[PDB]
């Protein structure tokens, strides 16, 4: 599944709370500051991912590629641009170092390609 | 490369430290045994230790063969800097 | 970096730490920091070319100064904050030289390890041969040796 | 290990994989639409 | 250029210059000066 | 799970959101922008949701300032001069290193947002904590 953001009452630039509609059995995000209503696009209003299985690739930035401290290697090239040189490092993110996972970023600039073997 | 099979009852991490400590402990034990094996029975170090007056069997292996691992609060030296003990080393290295 | 080395507007002392893993960069000018000088290296080879030592060795004639070395920009002051995010080459005679590669990305080189010792303990000969608590006792006795 | 599991404290915290809430006024029809909705209805 | 064998004397002369310039109580003097 | 603040010359733990409103950001979007920079961070919005779901009852900067004056070393008898006490608190004591003036209010808000962002990152576990023995943090 996926997370859901805040529907925002645009004109007063506030946020909307989900309320049910008795007459027609539909959910409506309405403003408390004023009276503004938006249909509820999906029935999932709140979710809690507890396994903490998050795609850390998205969190990983390509800009770290240029740093000199990190290790460098050529074993695994960049898939899209074929570049041989890649930099492999660790999560540095809590409750995720329990598993030693190697994250590779291409050294070729302008591609910023990241992936996990 | 993630082929390690985590030991039941503990994390892959702690399993890794336990394996490394086991390797190093075995190496140090074998080294000390080999060292103290050969001393010609004339060494004054051996004389004193055998007599038990001052020292202990582990005392020689530091001076002759090798120092052996060093510990702070009963573990490996921590990552005082960002994941690297000393700047002379590279980030995320676990070499002895 | 370059403008600091040239100390035209950025003084040599002030330090800048660029956190790469997080999008942020900090500049620290406030007093109280602790820093030491280090050799700079740009390529695999160091920037202390044989020419500079030639002028330096002929001191008291050229008026050539360590400050002039700083101006030449081969050596620079390093604080702990910056040290956190920069690789160090232990011995240029042995480390930076092409060999079985370790990282081949060194950025600074140490003047000499003996410089980590202190004023009292530097007088100990062959400290690398003594158990450390003995070194501490000797350093704490050296303040009492009458002379 | 059976006696172990009998004694050691266990909590829903350490056993749940994950959780969520869905507004499903019709019990027969569900967003997940899993097989168990038919069993329930 | 730089020579690994001569590196010893090179580094030591560098250190000599640095100390002969600064001294052992620089930061003490400089803080009070400021 | 909420977030509170402890401030000098204050005997209570004022919520963050009411402090922001007293600063002047009564809207929701402004505070949300100041708290989150990558606006597509649901992970972080779900963490901050409780606290923002507390002070929403208050929406007036003057009301927030009156509350600040309440529970003060010299709290004002009423909103009169209690707003003044809150204002001088917000000026002299609230992060003076970034400046103390009318125009520094926005910068104060931004840096408060940054520090609370760091706190949320610490709770999430993305960023590591600090070790006081790190002389990098000692002068
Ligand atoms: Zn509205
Ligand atoms: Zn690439």
């Amino acid at each position: 599944p996926g997370f859901v953001g805040i529907r925002f009452c645009q004109e007063c630039n506030n946020m909307l709370y989900p309320k049910e509609d008795k007459e027609n059995r539909i959910l409506l995000y309405a403003c408390r500051n004023c009276d503004y209503q938006q249909e509820a696009d999906n029935s999932c209003i709140y979710v809690n991912k507890i396994t903490h299985e998050v795609d850390e690739l998205t969190q990983i930035i390509a800009d770290v590629s240029q740093d000199p401290t990190l290790p460098r290697t050529e074993d695994h090239p960049c898939q899209k641009c074929g570049h041989k040189e890649a930099v492999f490092f660790q999560s540095h993110s809590a409750r995720a170092e329990d598993a030693m996972r190697l994250y590779y970023v291409c050294t070729a600039p302008h591609c910023g390609h990241r992936w996990t073997e | 490369n993630n082929e390690l099979e985590p030991t039941p009852g503990n994390t892959l991490r702690q399993t890794f430290e336990n394996q490394v400590n086991r390797i190093l402990n075995d190496a140090r034990d074998k080294t000390g045994s080999s060292a103290q094996k050969s001393l010609s029975e004339y060494n004054n170090f051996k004389s004193m230790v055998v007599s038990g007056a001052k020292g202990s069997k582990i005392n020689i292996s530091q001076v002759i063969a090798v120092v052996g691992q060093q510990n702070v609060e009963g573990k490996r030296i921590p990552f005082g800097f960002k994941h690297r003990t000393l700047p002379h080393f590279i980030k995320d290295d676990y070499g002895p | 970096r370059k403008l600091r080395r040239q100390m035209d507007i950025i003084v040599s002392e002030v330090s800048m730490i660029r956190d790469i893993r997080e999008r942020e960069i900090r500049i620290y000018t406030d007093a109280g920091r602790i820093c030491r000088p280090l050799l700079i290296v740009e390529k695999q080879k160091l920037l202390l070319k044989k020419r500079h030592i030639d002028q330096l060795k002929e001191r008291e004639y050229n008026n050539y100064s360590w400050q002039d070395l700083v101006a030449s920009g081969v050596v620079e002051y390093i604080d702990t904050l910056e040290e956190e995010t920069v690789m160090l080459a232990m011995t240029p005679d042995d480390l930076q030289e092409k060999e079985v590669a370790y990282c081949s990305t060194y950025t600074h080189c140490e003047i000499h390890p003996s410089m980590i010792l202190g004023v009292c303990a530097s007088i100990i000969p062959f400290p690398d041969h003594n158990q450390s608590p003995r070194n501490t006792y000797q350093s704490a006795m050296g303040k009492q040796a009458m002379g | 290990k059976d006696i172990l599991c009998r004694l050691e404290h266990t909590t829903l915290r350490k056993v749940t994989a994950n959780t969520a809430i869905y507004y499903d006024p019709n019990p027969q029809s569900t967003v997940v639409a899993e097989d168990q909705e038919w069993v329930n209805v | 250029e730089i020579t690994p064998d001569l590196w010893q004397e090179a580094c030591w002369i560098v250190i000599s210059s640095y100390f002969d310039e600064k001294g052992l109580v620089r930061q003490q003097l400089d803080s009070f000066d400021e | 799970q909420r977030i509170v603040a402890t401030l000098p010359y204050i005997k209570q733990e004022v919520p963050i959101i009411i402090v922001f409103r007293a600063l002047g950001f009564v809207s929701d979007r402004d505070i949300l922008e100041h708290i989150i920079y990558d606006f597509e961070d649901p992970e972080m919005m779900e963490m901050v949701k409780p606290s923002l779901d507390e002070a929403f009852v208050i929406q007036e900067q003057n009301v927030a300032l009156n509350f600040i004056g309440s529970r003060g070393a010299k709290p004002g008898v009423t909103k009169e001069k209690r707003i003044k006490y809150a204002k001088e608190v917000l000026q002299k004591e609230m992060l003076p290193h970034v400046g103390v003036s009318d125009f520094c209010e926005t910068k104060k808000a931004y840096f408060l947002g940054y520090m609370v962002h760091r706190l949320l990152l610490a709770a999430l576990g993305r960023r590591e904590l600090d070790d006081r023995d790190h002389y990098g943090n000692k002068r």
